[PDB]
DNA sequence: TACATGCACAGGATGTATATATCTGACACGTGCCTGGAGACTAGGGAGTAATCCCCTTGGCGGTTAAAACGCGGGGGACAGCGCGTACGTGCGTTTAAGCGGTTGCTAGAGCTGTCTACGACCAATTGAGCGGCCTCGGCACCGGGATTCTCCAGGGCGG
DNA sequence: CCGCCCTGGAGAATCCCGGTGCCGAGGCCGCTCAATTGGTCGTAGACAGCTCTAGCAACCGCTTAAACGCACGTACGCGCTGTCCCCCGCGTTTTAACCGCCAAGGGGATTACTCCCTAGTCTCCAGGCACGTGTCAGATATATACATCCTGTGCATGTA
């Protein structure tokens, strides 16, 4: 009796990979010794950041009336939000366009 | 003949161009240059196709976010032209050129 | 033989990567420093992918040595793999 | 040759937080570029961090530090308390 | 020499001096009688046309035509000060010192003069300071000493004698170049002093040459004609025996009486001594404190008149006139350069920034007054002094031992450098032979080199001193405050504060502070106003928070009452200055007449405070101190009471405490309360004073200056003593062999208050402040 | 009313209008407006939590409470300053 | 008599802090403000000295590279005076705003 | 026991200077500069032999990593000094 | 019976210690393996660049009357060569100072 | 004839240069030692090399059509000049706090030594989760014809 | 009677709704490799104890140079105006990007075999870190000799 084979994901209540972040830490020359909660801690933080920057590009899909995520969608929750604009500040994302903003200067005068 | 005022035309081309996701720069001629550039350094080489496409959006970012900070230093002094001052104030606190 | 084509790199192109830069008003003398620091930033970025080709033993460049040619000086791009 | 990805994680996480939204090929693999640089700044900080303590073993402890270390703000302390409340549902369980 | 490697890189050479000129800038940037001090004003500009119109204010201008300012000049002497106007000016430069004059004097008087919300007490207080000042600026017109003679020739005036003149309270830099004739006709003493100095008989130069070979010294039974002075006494001349057979012998010693015997007149006849009788004339070197070395220099002036004592302070300028005007007989010579003064007098600040030019100086005698700085064997003064080219040296000291052995150790090894040695501490758990032997050891080893005389042993007149200790219960905020603290309790520590910056830092600090007063914490007085008073804080309520705050404030409120209904002046030492913000505020809404002294108070306002304190019709009755300030030159005859709020860690800290009452010539019965709180901290603060106290009564009380085999009993019970805890009609002014008697002032006297929120402020004093609290809103302000 | 607070709260009006001359003459600044100081004040304690904060998560990484001038330097490395001549 | 021209007392500053490489800041108003802000992260925080002279020298360091920045500003604006728009602009150029 | 450079660096500034000092804080200064240096070189070579599959670093990578970081004449002078080097240390 | 001993730093004819450096490479987390022309080839460049700050800075030192080098000694080299300037553009070395220069428009006159 | 006064000359005291002896700071060097680097040997896996697949990238015609190049008019913006007033520099006098030295006890923290245990590396058998291949059909891109929204210029009306 | 402002209408640009279709998003299936589980074991780090040094809180005293307040002058920032020129908008013509297709060939990616380089281990030894000293160079003290200036006395003259 091997009881089934439970995946950690599932022990640890979570969506992403938890061994094969386990494998990436070991093989990715980080330290001699990984602990055992070091790859849930980091499986959970990854999953975090991934959903919150899905729900925001599916706003923005949303508010556009698409039903799919494009690389616009994804440059638009990242610029408009403060920290993920901090977080990926140096980052290009490729066919993303730009946020549409306008000096006031250039703007006519009525 | 029916005739615009000289500015919202740029006005229409912003709202166009940053509503837009496309790249600006056409294909043959980036690949030309790039390959130009590529030769200087080593002979005979080739090139993946999304290689070159990646080297145009990293130079369009390049170039449209030098272009902001070229308008905010316009802006600056009084001015709504960009002048190649401008570019070389900006590169300069940037770190680029000093 | 490839010679004079930074001029590829049109006066209308400048004036859309400008558009989309926000710039309204467009000096004649802009286009010749846009191909300038166009042409410094393409040779960083092909000399370090070069460079990256060059270690791996290979004749092609790659779209992998040119993420990590970007990443080299700070200039993540996302969307051509890494 | 078998090549590995996010790709059904960011999938699932997808339809987790947005059950009628689909997604391109290219923002997938915009996702898994993001997915793959974030586990290299905070691989690479935890690295740091147990190379400075003259630590050999990276714990939860170096992650949670470099998540604080890495992460602007309140988007760091969201995903400190969801790193740690699920080491505590796998010391739940394992 | 050559390099054996260089650089293929084929860089431009770069000039890398930056060394800049401004000489371009020359083109911007080129191509002493002028009013520098205004004394005194005078409300007659010529003549007195009239009293009328002598009410309103008058303007600047007004002022310009109806004053004459008093004006010491640029580079001047204070002897040609000229009575001058605005208009007898015309355009000098300081003119703005003289617009700042007018401004703040003349309208800050005549609004404090005008106004009337001005009660007595400001008007006396003002008039005093303005007297001080006029009296501190007339000082300056005396001279002091003559530096040196010149013959100047002057516009066709052929050839002058002038004189080099500094003046009494001013300094080298203010000497000045002056007529000889109008010197000589005020102050003709200094001139002949002066010529006295000039062939004096006695030089460093003519100095003996006594190498291991000094004679034998008889016993002087009388005073030496030499030392003219006033008259000296049978210990003072004891103690001139005990110096100078100590200097026969090649040995240096510590001068360890206590304060008030006189050290000083003591030490200047033991350098008059070595001077006119053995010949030893040479440079002497006496490093004192700043604020006693007025004392020692009229000292100088008064016993030894003819020595060529100079005096070492002030700036740059000053100190170098001093150098080059007065240590060497032939200063334009390049060679060896003998002094010619007899002695220097200086302090530590000078000794620490001028070591380099006075420690290449042969000195021949050394005398460190407050010995007690040089404790420490690690400072800058110890290694600073100890590195100095000295025959003998001398340390004068009240305290030689103050906290632990190693200060003694300290002390004896800059004197003896070597031939004691000190490696072992005392521990009183022990209580071992051993130990006994060992202090006894001690009491052999430094008896001859330390004198030691006592208040209480000479001038038999002194009252006694009683000191009684007080342990009172902590209030029910001290005790809630002390958990949090002992018990670390941030977020209870924190509570309402809205900032929450609790600092649990220096726990024991923290203790401290919560055994004195709940107030000394922030966002503290708001929780006791708001909890009890109801936050309406109407001015009566503060004053009852304050009292039933602290366990020890309601015992201070209950003898200040009790020391205020007899005759009795009373002292509170405390070691922290916010603590005596506390009892400030409590002694201005209580409505007591109090003075204050601590580390902020400028040195004017202190001797404006200690000469209205002890003043025969001063309405003062209390006066507060921190007890490390000050010094050792604090005179407080009118006091009776010292109440000690906190103690020390040093007990000699609080003995200079009880000792600013206690001096020679009080007039009454000195009273010490020493406040305590119960359970506390402070319990081993004392514990600790008190082995501290043990260890200075062992080694130096009992090698002061049959019973030897009943010292192996005492050196035994006194280390039983030591070895146990001392914590297991209250306030009466009054007390109805000598080792018993230091049993008393160690018992603690435990005080029991009872006193709930509704009994202080009584009927008459309740009466009292709501009238003056009604009073206030007719009168608004 | 002697009685006050402990703690101090301007600090930072500590960075004083001449330090701030001080600092704007080694930059090569001729003429400064009276603005510029407020501002000043705000940017260097906007720089200094910055580097304070991940110098601070530091020293609570190494369970201590005092804070090591080797933090510093790992803060600012961090932060992209790289800073020499206390790393040794 | 004899003033000196408004600029070349300020030109003579700048010529001699620019030689010098002492720090233009006062110790103790550093080590307070040091104090302050970082009570704000953590209570009951001890600062070795070195770590407050680490933290000076970067603090200096950065002031002086963005007054230069500023500086560049103001003379593109042409000016000689920097405002604390020169500032906005420097550290927007910079990221630090952006 | 403190494991430091400073000897090295000052042999070095003998060999280049012989008759010039230098102060700690200049050599702190140094011994940063070296710490700093082999951190990115050391760096960039584990990603280079990262980013083909490699399990060890050679010459090779370091090489790579110098002329990827040193810039212009200071790359290929020290690929020369480098290659001088390693071919001094392997004939004997 | 084993060989007189010699350097591996005297073997390459370097200064720079080749066993130190090995062994920080082997300790540091960079690689499984490390090669053994590796260590020599990082001491070589690591000397190297040791021996062009500290020529630049002792040619500093001697430009400003001075026989010991100071921290301004090596801003000064580091600022005034172009290429070590770019290669330590975002470091900062302490007690080191600016380099002078004042801009043309700050000038009084001609 | 004797007393008082102006003028010139020779020998004594003093400042400064120089040879010799002594004190103080630095530098190579003797010694210990100890720990990290070097020599020697073994094994196995990482890397090199070869054969094969196969897919992708590098050099010429054909259409088409949208983008680029070019010319021209004009008007808006860059720039120069001038005036004004105000904010900043500069000097001076006065206050104040930084800097330095110093107390006094306690605690944090580095460093060294020694024990011990939980925890992670490692290995074998297993199995199930994830990935490549295939197929489909709906979300989204393209196009066409109104509807609407939008600056721009000329004309009528109203106030000065 | 004249200048300005509202507005009416004109046509260009863009939105919107409907239709068509197309091709990648997503679901299903086989397989096979990597995660899981179970067991063993070495050691990393936690813990405990002892010693020494920096930091901390709140206070003291002294010095002195920096900070600050104020007054005054003036340089410079900013606003306004004119002017001219250069860039923008638009029409017309060219041209080359883009899509598609051609033809071969070579570079890069799986599978098998080999070999040599490096990790690991043990033993030895010397490089480097501290002390602590003989010796060398710079500064200073000390005795001695030569250039330079203050000074006392004899010779001559005037007067009573």
């Amino acid at each position: 009796t091997r009881a089934k084979a439970k995946t950690r994901s599932s022990r640890a209540g979570l969506q992403f990979p938890v061994g094969r972040v386990h494998r990436l830490l070991r093989k990715g020359n980080y330290a001699e010794r990984v602990g055992a909660g070091a790859p849930v801690y980091l499986a959970a933080v990854l999953e975090y950041l991934t959903a919150e920057i899905l729900e925001l590009a599916g706003n923005a899909a949303r508010d556009n009336k698409k039903t799919r995520i494009i690389p616009r969608h994804l440059q638009l929750a990242v610029r408009n939000d403060e920290e993920l604009n901090k977080l990926l500040g140096r980052v290009t994302i490729a066919q993303g366009g730009v946020l549409p903003n306008i000096q006031s200067v250039l703007l006519p005068k009525k | 003949p029916h005739r615009y005022r000289p500015g919202t035309v740029a006005l229409r081309e912003i709202r166009r161009y940053q509503k837009s996701t496309e790249l600006l720069i056409r294909k043959l001629p980036f690949q030309r240059l790039v390959r130009e550039i590529a030769q200087d350094f080593k002979t005979d080489l080739r090139f993946q196709s999304s290689a070159v496409m990646a080297l145009q959006e990293a130079s369009e970012a390049y170039l449209v976010a030098l272009f902001e900070d070229t308008n905010l230093c316009a802006i600056h002094a009084k001015r709504v032209t960009i002048m190649p001052k401008d570019i070389q104030l900006a590169r300069r606190i940037r770190g680029e050129r000093a | 033989v490839l010679r004079d084509n930074i001029q590829g790199i049109t006066k209308p192109a400048i004036r859309r990567l400008a558009r989309r830069g926000g710039v309204k008003r467009i000096s004649g003398l802009i286009y010749e420093e846009t191909r300038g620091v166009l042409k410094v930033f393409l040779e960083n970025v092909i000399r370090d992918a070069v460079t990256y080709t060059e270690h791996a033993k290979r004749k092609t460049v790659t779209a992998m040595d040119v993420v990590y040619a970007l990443k080299r000086q700070g200039r993540t791009l996302y969307g051509f793999g890494g | 040759t078998r090549k590995e990805s996010y790709a059904i994680y960011v999938y699932k996480v997808l339809k987790q937080v947005h059950p009628d939204t689909g997604i391109s090929c290219k923002a997938m693999s915009i996702m898994n570029s993001f997915v793959n640089d974030v586990f290299e700044r905070i691989a690479g900080e935890a690295s740091r961090l147990a190379h400075y303590n003259k630590r050999s073993t990276i714990t939860s402890r170096e992650i949670q530090t470099a998540v604080r270390l890495l992460l602007p703000g309140e988007l760091a302390k969201h995903a400190v308390s969801e790193g740690t409340k699920a080491v505590t549902k796998y010391t739940s369980a394992k | 020499k050559i390099p054996t490697r260089f650089s293929n890189r084929q860089n431009k050479t770069v000039n890398y001096n930056i060394d800049y000129s401004d000489d371009d800038l020359l083109e911007s940037e080129d191509d002493f009688h002028g009013i520098d001090i205004v004394i005194n004003h005078r409300l007659k500009t010529s003549l007195e046309e009239g009293k009328v119109l002598e009410k309103t204010v008058p303007d600047l201008n007004n002022c310009k035509e109806n004053y004459e300012f008093l004006i010491k000049w640029t580079d001047e002497s204070h002897l040609h000060n000229t009575w001058e106007t605005y208009e007898s000016i015309g355009q000098v430069r300081g003119l703005k010192r003289l617009d700042n004059y007018c401004k703040q004097f003349i309208i800050e008087d005549q609004q404090v003069r005008l106004d009337p919300y001005v009660t007595a007490e400001d008007i006396e207080i003002m008039d005093m300071e303005r007297e001080r000042r006029l009296d501190e600026f007339e000082e300056f017109h005396v001279p002091e000493r003559i530096i040196d003679s010149q013959r100047a020739s002057l516009e066709d005036g052929t050839s002058q004698l002038q004189y080099l003149v500094k003046w009494r309270r001013l300094n080298y830099d203010e000497a000045t170049w002056e007529n000889a004739t109008d010197i000589v006709k005020l102050a003709p003493e200094q001139v002949k002093h002066f010529q006295n100095r000039e062939n004096s008989k006695i030089l460093p130069q003519y100095s003996s040459n006594y190498t291991s070979q000094r004679p034998r010294f008889e016993k002087l039974s009388v005073q030496p004609p030499f030392i003219k002075g006033g008259e000296l006494r049978d210990f003072q001349l004891t103690g001139i025996n005990w110096m100078a057979f100590l200097w026969s012998k090649g040995d240096n010693g510590i001068l360890a009486d206590e304060m008030g015997l006189g050290k000083t007149v003591q030490t200047v006849a033991f350098i008059s001594w070595l001077i006119f009788a053995r010949r030893q004339n040479g440079p002497h070197i006496i490093v004192v404190p700043l604020s006693t070395m007025p004392a020692w220099l009229d000292t100088f002036e008064k016993w030894a008149p003819d020595l060529n004592c100079i005096c070492y302070m002030g700036n740059q300028k000053s100190r170098d006139t001093i150098r080059e005007y007065e240590f060497y007989t032939n200063p334009r010579a390049k060679g060896k350069k003998t002094m010619k003064f007899n002695v220097l007098l200086t302090t530590y600040e000078y000794i620490l920034k001028d070591r380099a030019e006075l420690g290449s100086i042969k000195w021949q005698f050394m005398a460190v007054d407050e010995a007690h700085r040089l404790k420490n064997a690690e400072s800058s003064l110890y290694e600073s002094l100890n590195s100095f080219k000295v025959a003998n040296r001398m340390l004068i000291t009240g305290t030689p031992l103050q906290n632990n052995i190693k200060e003694l150790a300290a002390l004896v090894n800059f004197l003896m450098p070597g031939r004691f040695t000190i490696d072992q501490e005392i521990d009183f758990e022990n209580q071992d032979e051993e130990q006994e032997e060992y202090i006894h050891d001690l009491h052999r080893r430094i008896q001859p080199f330390i004198l030691r005389r006592l208040k209480k042993d000479v001038e038999k007149s002194l009252p006694s001193k009683t000191e009684r200790i007080l342990r009172v219960e902590l209030s029910d905020v001290q005790t809630e405050y002390y958990k949090n603290i002992l018990t670390k309790n941030y977020s209870a520590l924190t509570a309402g504060a809205k900032g929450g910056h609790f600092s649990l830092l220096n726990i024991m600090n923290e203790l401290k502070k919560a055994s004195n007063h709940p107030y000394l914490f922030d966002n503290a007085e708001e929780r006791v106003l708001q909890k009890f008073g109801d936050g309406k804080m109407t001015r009566e309520n503060v004053l009852r928070g304050l009292i039933m705050s602290s366990g020890k404030m309601v015992l201070l409120d209950q003898l200040l009452t009790r020391l205020k209904k007899d005759g009795h002046r009373v002292l509170i030492f405390s070691q922290m200055v916010r603590m005596l913000d506390i009892l400030g505020d409590y002694l201005s809404i209580k409505g007591i007449n109090f003075q204050r002294l601590d580390g902020t108070v400028p040195s004017a306002q202190r001797r404006i405070s200690i000469d209205h304190f002890n003043s025969p019709d001063s309405n003062d009755f209390v006066f507060l101190l921190s007890t490390r300030a000050g010094g050792l030159g604090i005179n407080l005859m009118t006091a009776d009471t010292v109440v000690i709020f906190d103690s020390d860690w040093n007990p000699q800290a609080d003995l200079q405490a009880m000792a600013r009452a206690h001096r020679i010539g009080q007039k009454n019965h000195v009273m010490v309360y020493r406040l305590v709180s119960k359970d506390t901290v402070e319990e081993e603060v004392l514990e600790r004073a008190r082995k501290k106290m043990i260890l200075e009564y062992a080694i130096i009380s009992l090698g002061v200056t049959k019973k030897n085999e009943p010292n192996a009993g005492e050196l035994s019970a006194i280390l039983k003593f030591g070895a146990g805890n001392m914590f297991t009609d209250v306030l009466n002014h009054a007390e109805d062999l000598g080792g018993e008697e230091f049993l008393k002032q160690f018992e603690v006297t435990d005080y029991k208050a009872d006193i709930d929120w509704d009994d202080i402020i009584p009927e008459e004093e309740l009466k009292k402040l709501q009238d003056e609290e009604q009073k206030r809103k007719d009168e608004e302000y």
